[PDB]
């Protein structure tokens, strides 16, 4: 017995075969389209569809139905009903009215310790600047001033007591809902094939529900639909959408009614909202499942809208036109295609009359005029205005009919005029010679060097190239004919990292029968099946890569780089590329391909070898004016072989090998290319057994000749950027490209200022014109032609990154960012610690972007106190478990402190820190600056500020006396503890900045690696078996080889670490670790083991008890000496905590200084004017949307300096580099190591085939006496970005001399613990949010520091010797996964 | 010189000539037959049996009034209308619009009717 | 002499303008169809990896 | 001076045969019933031209290498 | 003269090129009948003669 555990959210596609080959069976007729799967259906029923057939209910509901009593429906019908649930009595609604208040008031109270503590250290105490009614209570009044103490709260608290009534519409909605999902869950989490059949949870309506299907019956309406188990996911996800939109408006509205900056930039009226909603599934209903065509195309409404503010009249008018003229033309298609689908059909009366009547019109206009009132002429409406895109469900796909349209486009004959692919090769072969001259000083070696006119030969013998603007057209066709020598090696080991992927693969061709169910397909098929099985391998009749590696009996290192060099991909017998239609988005779009595992090894390999080498030629990849933006799918297809290939031969040759980077068009126009869905088998005959002869369907075709998505795009992306030099050449303009491989934006500039004719404008329109039609020309001259609905043509507006910017000012769509936030978002088998760290990611992005903080503060702490208080209670795995355990931890620390109720536990609860089990997901540094070196410091800054609300505190110095010792008790109970210190190096090495000795919570790896490593050793692939025997021991020696060195420095471990082979095997395990699924893989089985559930939910309740652990309140008399508050550097206490966590004797360069402890707020200049100084330049009352003067600021850490040697690193693989820069730094850290010599040549002869001597001519020698201080490792923070968006930094401007003086006055011309970049990190958010909290922006501040916390730093020197041997024997007993030798030949054709 | 000079006049005549004749070339892509069973190679021809093979259907084409007016250098149709100073609308586009502008509340419209 | 450098330039670059066309047309002349033959290999040449390949066969 | 003319007597008829080939090969390819019926059965000589011209590239290839690998013995 | 002779043979060399490369464009389109077996014999009888001229 194992458990099926369900999705909580979408998270997949909706179906539409499935939907059908349902309904086809309960109601004995076609349901949605008629095709085959209606026969296969009715014929041959499937099991489960049998099942819920055989309940009674659903045989009353069909015996109703024959008689005509109720009529068949929709599934989008029903959305719309369910939309507008107008059957609510008074009890329920005002029982959700009180907890909708609760929920509120309980969630506004948690948040004001985070915004007390912030006033108090802002010192912004002063100078702050129905409701009065309701303060103005008395009772009311006290209740609120017992546990809010901030009159900014008080205000607002009061304001938000009376809540509108479609939020609780909106609410009970959701509710509901989610009631009757878990319901189903936690019952099927317990009986096994269980179906949930309810008539009283939502008022009116009857679910039968279940994991294969759903069944929706209303009786006041006498309707029935049938519908599937996402549909009902998708309404409850719409439904959430629906309630997060609103409660954000709510929020922002109730705040900037208090002032004009605290809230969010947009304003709405929801009323506005509510209708828009409504009208949008009005057409959902009128349009059944077509009108998710007009919803799409919608979007180019909100385009014009923008230009209507941001452009001149003729683009103006001519965008306006052009998407009217979409948006009718995607109407027409859409009602012609459903009259033609619904011909002959179930539902051929379902079709309103206003469809063929022609009065659609009327409420289309009706739709898009409360559009445009809801924008309401103003940029920011209109650009958060874009989550309508959302909203609504996602449409129910069908595959079929999403590839004939693709097969009418795709194979069909081309012609092309040589002087075309000429030239666009000659383009391209221009670009590399560009490339390599400017790179490497040199000019690619030819072997065709005889075919050059003089003029060229003059070129090549001096290492040159010529301009663009000299270079002509037909010089071009002369550089067309050239050949290469091989320039570039090919890695010759496979690299297993970048090609395991939990991703899904398809059968080889014989076998790919085994898709579809055993019901759907004929007898014979399946005694072929049957009789083929044993033929083939049991690896490779695997559905999954983790499996198809996993059971590679004969896996060799050296096939791969055999097989591509051998052409066994080519003209291959099993070779089917079937498409799946899981692909996601609002329009259907596309479906996304699947091949065998091999194949899938040669493109992952020729794309990566691309991203390697070539792509690093063209920097584009990823004063008359015009930008032209281009959507760039339905590109793919309309290449043929030859377009593609002459360019893609270059680098084909480059390389050396044949036939590499052009498989694609060489293998795919023979094989039989089949959709493979479950549900979606095609009409086979008899007597055919292969693809190869089976008659062509509405299913599979055969001869593609064309890109398919997704693969080889950046080929595409370089053949586009060659083609657009090409047409810069023939036109004679500056030309820019930017492509990201979505939509490709071409900038054109032509001098002809000042030779203009009577207008300043209107010139640069006949530039846009002109650039057009040759665009135009050029594209169809190729192949591709252009359409009119994919271009468009702006001046002064780019749409970039689906991010708006005017006038070099930028608008966020955050509440697009923040629609779905829910209780298990983002999880796993339901954790915990997860979901609290998603929640606060995704809000922490809102007041990233929109900028405002205290509403994302209340809208994190509204879906926090839910998911800890309410919804705790109904969890899937175990009961009530968890919720006994927190309500522990909250009378524990009701008891440690002196808090009054559980109620105050629970505040104290929430804002404490998740490092010492709290409930906190993200710190209060992460509102002020985003990285920093060390957590810990932040962690116990943190907690002391969230202490300082319950005790009085002045928190501009330390005050000597403290009456109450809460927070003093709490500091000597987290320093002393026992000490349990393990593996303590293996451990400081693989997280650098680890405390250890169980003060800190384990997270999920580190406790199923042991699992993982065990179903590891049971593998019959060779290479895993052995790697996981020899898992163990290996971390003994990896924990002996540094111990004897006394001083420690963490991230030098860190670089030891990556440099040995032992990284590679931790990364493919604790991969594996992330799966639900474990220690079940090899039985493929979809459902879990059991014991794997248990070490979750002991896990779960140990991490959440972890805080007595952490915080005993035994230690009371055991030890009564506490620490003084005279000084108390912090800093201290955090490498004391760290140093007794490992036992070690000093551990250094880990603990950089709390910069928000260090620094102090100040405004009035004084004697001293000392510490940084930030003023704004420009001159306004709010500087908000404003752009200044200033180039922007990114933190850009110092970087380290080397001295390169002088070499061609061409003929070398990117691994190889990459380990001769770690011993680089390796031997750079390790000068004072006294084994050095032999140390180095052991790790040099092992990693490396050279000797060391010889190895250090490469070495890059570091000039850096510091290397705390300058050092590079993926461990170290890399920039120090600020909070606020770039466009705000703008405005001010920074000068840090003054903390300069003193800190070279004492302690001179040294290097120093803390960093300096987010100190006028913190200097400007400190400034934006100065400027929200009183909304009048300082006109300077200035930063003194603390010269207390800022320690030394020097460079240590090291003793003790490393144990060469166990390096030795790490480096040998996992041997597969060292990077390739360096041969004999590559090191001596190096220096030449 | 006369000898010396006619025999490099003669020498640039055919090689112009052949210059010619390369830049006159069309190309076919490759594609399959009709009675799909197999694929036919990439042909490659003058420019005019080419046209008079589109003209009279030897080939399939999606499109083939767009293929020779291209072919001869001349801008068709829809290309004009694609490059123009504004795009004709749709009726049924002129009514959305006529329905756009001239708001005085003339709907009559009501939610539950639709 | 004058004109005689000149005229042969003129046709030193005409050839070679002839040359690369003739090339790409070779290149993009071998097609999915040459490929089922193995024809390929014939048309666009022999490079390097392969030969070597060859090589070591040859010395054992 | 004469044998100035000679060489270019040579180009003369080196083009010429150029011509002939660039007929030949469009009017093949051309030919809609000409590839299959009526097809020249012929050009086993240009074979042997073709085959020995990718001979000599394949020496002008392997010849590189072998200076490598002849350098790494000896140094 | 000097400049003369060497661009006299040049102009020789492109003209044996073009010639080799006219002759592979010819031989490959004409008959696949034929072609799809000789080219690919031809083409193992050279590695054949690779393989004993190393040898």
């Amino acid at each position: 017995a194992n458990v099926y555990l369900t999705d909580s959210y979408l998270k997949g596609v909706i179906s539409f075969s499935e939907c059908n080959a349902l309904g086809s069976y309960i109601f004995n007729g076609p349901y949605l389209k008629n095709d085959y799967t209606n026969l296969i259906s009715r014929q041959n029923p499937l099991i489960e569809h049998m099942n819920l057939k055989k309940l009674n209910i659903t045989q009353s509901l069909i015996s109703k139905y024959h008689k005509g009593e109720i009529k068949l429906e929709e599934p989008t019908y029903f959305q719309s009903l369910l939309m507008t649930y107008k059957s609510m009595t008074s009890s329920e609604q005002i029982a959700t009215t009180n907890l909708l208040k609760k929920i509120i008031r309980r969630a506004i109270e948690i948040s004001d310790v985070k915004v007390y503590a912030i006033l108090n250290k802002l010192g912004l105490k002063e100078k702050d600047k129905n409701q009065s009614h309701l303060k103005a209570d008395k009772n009311h009044s006290t209740k609120q001033k017992d546990t809010i103490k901030t009159t900014l709260l008080k205000k607002l608290m009061c304001s938000m007591q009376h809540p509108p009534s479609w939020l609780i519409h909106w609410f009970n909605l959701y509710t509901k809902l989610n009631n009757i999902l878990t319901q189903y869950r936690s019952n099927e989490v317990k009986n096994h094939g269980f179906t949930l059949i309810d008539n009283q949870t939502l008022s009116g309506f009857q679910f039968i529900l279940n994991q294969y299907g759903c069944i929706v019956y209303h009786k006041e309406l006498k309707r029935i639909t049938v519908t599937t188990y996402n549909q009902f996911l998708t309404w409850k996800d719409i439904s959430l959408s629906r309630l997060n939109v609103c409660l954000i408006t709510w929020i922002s509205n109730c705040l900037n009614t208090l002032n004009k900056s605290l809230g969010l930039r947009c304003g709405f009226n929801n009323v506005i909202l509510t209708q828009l909603f409504l009208y949008g599934d009005c057409i959902l209903k009128l349009f059944h499942n077509e009108g998710f065509y007009i919803i799409k195309e919608v979007e180019g409404f909100i385009m014009s809208l923008i230009l209507n503010i941001t452009e001149e009249d003729q683009f103006r008018k001519r965008f306006y036109n052009s998407m009217l003229n979409n948006i009718t033309d995607a109407a027409n298609k859409a009602q012609k295609n459903l009259l033609s689908r619904v011909c002959h059909t179930l539902l051929d009366k379902t079709v309103s009359d206003n469809i063929i009547n022609g009065r659609w019109i009327i409420l289309l206009s009706k739709f898009l005029k409360l559009i445009k009132l809801a924008g309401d002429n103003n940029l920011n409406n209109l650009s958060e205005l874009y989550f309508l895109f959302r909203i609504f469900g996602h449409p129910m796909v069908d595959e079929r009919q999403a590839m004939d349209a693709v097969k009418i486009n795709c194979n069909e004959t081309k012609f092309y005029l040589l002087s075309s692919l000429s030239m666009l090769r000659g383009a391209f072969i221009y670009r590399i010679i560009k490339g390599f001259v400017n790179n490497y000083n040199r000019w690619p070696t030819l072997r065709n060097a005889i075919v050059l006119p003089l003029r060229w030969l003059t070129y090549y013998k001096l290492n040159t190239y010529p301009s663009l603007l000299e270079l002509t057209e037909r010089d071009l066709i002369v550089l067309s004919g050239l050949r290469f020598y091989r320039e570039f090696r090919l890695p010759k080991k496979v690299d297993l990292e970048m090609i395991i992927n939990d991703k899904a693969i398809s059968p080889p061709k014989n076998l790919i029968w085994t898709s579809f169910p055993r019901n759907y397909m004929p007898s014979h098929i399946q005694n072929y099946i049957e009789h083929e099985k044993l033929k083939f391998s049991e690896s490779d009749k695997s559905r999954r890569v983790l499996e198809y590696y996993l059971r590679d009996n004969k896996f060799n290192e050296c096939d791969l780089y055999n097989c591509v060099v051998n052409q066994s991909y080519l003209n291959n017998p099993n070779h089917v590329v079937s498409l799946t239609g899981k692909e996601r988005e609002l329009s259907v779009g596309r479906m996304f391909a699947m091949q065998p595992g091999m194949f899938r090894q040669v493109q992952i390999l020729a794309e990566k070898m691309i991203a390697e080498n070539i792509l690093q030629f063209f920097p584009e990849s990823l004063i008359s004016k015009c930008s032209i933006i281009t959507d760039l799918s339905k590109f793919n297809q309309a290449f043929r072989y030859e377009t593609s290939c002459i360019c893609s031969d270059v680098l084909d040759e480059l390389h050396g090998v044949q036939s590499l980077f052009s498989w694609l068009h060489l293998t795919i126009p023979h094989v039989t290319i089949i959709c493979t869905y479950r549900h979606a088998p095609p009409y086979i005959g008899d007597h055919i057994v292969d693809l190869n002869n089976v008659d062509e369907q509405s299913g599979l075709y055969r001869y593609h000749m064309g890109g398919i998505e997704g693969w080889c795009q950046k080929l595409w992306t370089i053949e586009a950027i060659s083609l657009l030099d090409l047409i810069s050449l023939k036109g004679k303009f500056s030309i820019t490209a930017l492509i990201n491989g979505d939509n490709q934006s071409i900038d054109i500039s032509k001098p002809i200022r000042l030779m203009e004719g009577q207008t300043h404008a209107q010139a640069d329109y006949l530039l846009a014109l002109n650039s057009l039609k040759l665009l135009y020309k050029e594209y169809a001259g190729i192949g591709h032609k252009l359409k009119g609905t994919e271009t468009y043509i702006s001046r002064d507006m780019q749409f970039m990154s689906k991010t708006i910017q005017h006038n070099g000012v930028y608008y966020p769509a955050s509440i697009k960012k923040v629609l779905r936030v829910g209780p298990w978002i983002n999880t796993i088998l339901d954790d915990f610690k997860v979901s609290l760290e998603s929640i606060g990611s995704l809000t922490q992005e809102l007041e990233y972007r929109g900028e405002s903080l205290l509403c994302s503060l209340i809208f994190r702490n509204v879906w926090l106190y839910n998911q800890i208080a309410l919804q705790l209670k109904n969890h899937a795995l175990c009961n009530n478990k968890l919720y006994l355990d927190i309500l522990k931890v909250l009378k524990h620390l009701k008891t440690f402190f002196n808090l009054d109720n559980i109620d105050t536990a629970l505040t104290l609860y929430m804002n404490l820190p998740m490092l010492f089990g709290g409930g906190d997901p993200n710190l209060l540094y992460r509102s002020f600056y985003r990285r920093t070196p060390d957590f810990l410091t932040e962690a116990i800054v943190h907690s002391v500020f969230i202490l300082s609300y319950y005790t009085n505190h002045d928190l501009k110095d330390k005050l000597q006396d403290l009456s109450d010792d809460r927070l003093n008790k709490f500091l000597t109970c987290i320093i002393t503890f026992d000490k349990n210190p393990n593996a303590e190096f293996v451990t400081l090495m693989r997280d650098p900045q680890a405390l250890g000795s169980e003060r800190q919570a384990k997270i999920t790896s580190e406790i199923n690696r042991l699992a993982v490593t065990e179903v590891l050793s049971t593998a019959p692939n060779k290479i895993f078996s052995k790697s996981a025997q020899h898992y163990t021991t290996t971390e003994i020696d990896l924990n002996d080889i540094m111990q004897n060195i006394e001083p420690t420095y963490p991230h030098g471990l860190r670089v030891v670490y990556e440099s040995l082979p032992f990284y590679k095997a931790e990364k493919i395990v604790n991969l594996i670790s992330g799966t639900k699924s474990i220690t079940n893989i090899l039985e493929k089985t979809s459902a879990i083991d059991l014991t794997d559930i248990d070490r979750a939910t002991e896990m779960m309740r140990k991490n959440i008890t972890l805080l007595i652990r952490i915080l005993p309140l035994d230690c009371n008399r055991d030890k009564r000496e506490i620490l003084s508050m005279e000084n108390l550097s912090i800093t201290e206490l955090s490498k004391y905590v760290r140093e007794r966590s490992w036992s070690l004797s000093n551990i250094v360069g880990v603990t950089s200084p709390s910069i928000m402890y260090t620094m102090d707020i100040k405004y009035t200049t004084s004697t001293i004017s000392s510490g940084i100084i930030i003023e704004k330049y420009n001159v306004n009352s709010l500087t908000r949307g404003e752009r200044g003067p200033t180039k922007p600021w990114v933190g850009s850490s110092t970087q380290e300096k080397k001295t390169m040697p002088v070499y061609n690193r061409q003929v070398l693989t990117k691994k190889q580099r990459d380990q001769i820069d770690l011993l680089a730094k390796l031997d750079w850290v390790y000068a004072s190591i006294d084994n050095k010599d032999e140390f180095m040549e052991e790790l040099s002869i092992g990693t490396l085939g050279l000797t060391y001597e010889k190895a250090k001519k490469l070495f890059p020698q570091y000039l850096s006496v510091n290397y705390l201080h300058r050092l590079t490792v993926s461990s170290r923070p890399c920039e120090f970005p600020a909070s606020i968006p770039a466009y705000r930094t703008t405005n001010y401007h920074f000068d840090t001399s003054p903390i300069n003086r003193i800190l070279t006055e004492k302690y001179g011309d040294e290097d120093i613990d803390i960093v300096f970049q987010n100190c006028i990190s913190f200097g400007l958010s400190l400034m934006s949010v100065v400027e929200q909290f009183t909304n009048v922006c300082p006109n300077r501040i200035i930063l003194i520091p603390k010269l207390n916390e800022i320690h030394l730093m020097k460079p240590p020197i090291f003793t003790g010797d490393v144990d060469i041997h166990k390096l030795k024997q790490v480096i040998q007993k996992q041997h597969m996964f060292l990077p390739d030798k360096i041969s004999l030949t590559q090191y001596v054709e190096l220096f030449l | 010189n006369d000898n010396i000079t006619a025999r490099l006049d003669r020498i640039d005549e055919k090689l112009s000539e052949i210059l010619g004749m390369l830049h006159t070339l069309v190309v076919a892509s490759a594609g399959p037959t009709s009675a799909r069973d197999g694929i036919r190679d990439a042909m490659v021809g003058l420019r005019e049996e080419m046209i008079e093979k589109i003209r009279t259907e030897a080939l399939m084409t999606n499109d083939r009034l767009e293929a020779m007016a291209r072919l001869r250098n001349e801008e068709s149709e829809k290309m004009a209308k694609d490059t123009s100073d504004e795009v004709s609308l749709n009726p049924t586009s002129e009514k959305l619009n006529n329905l756009l502008e001239g708001n005085d509340s003339d709907n009559d419209l009501s939610l539950e009717d639709f």
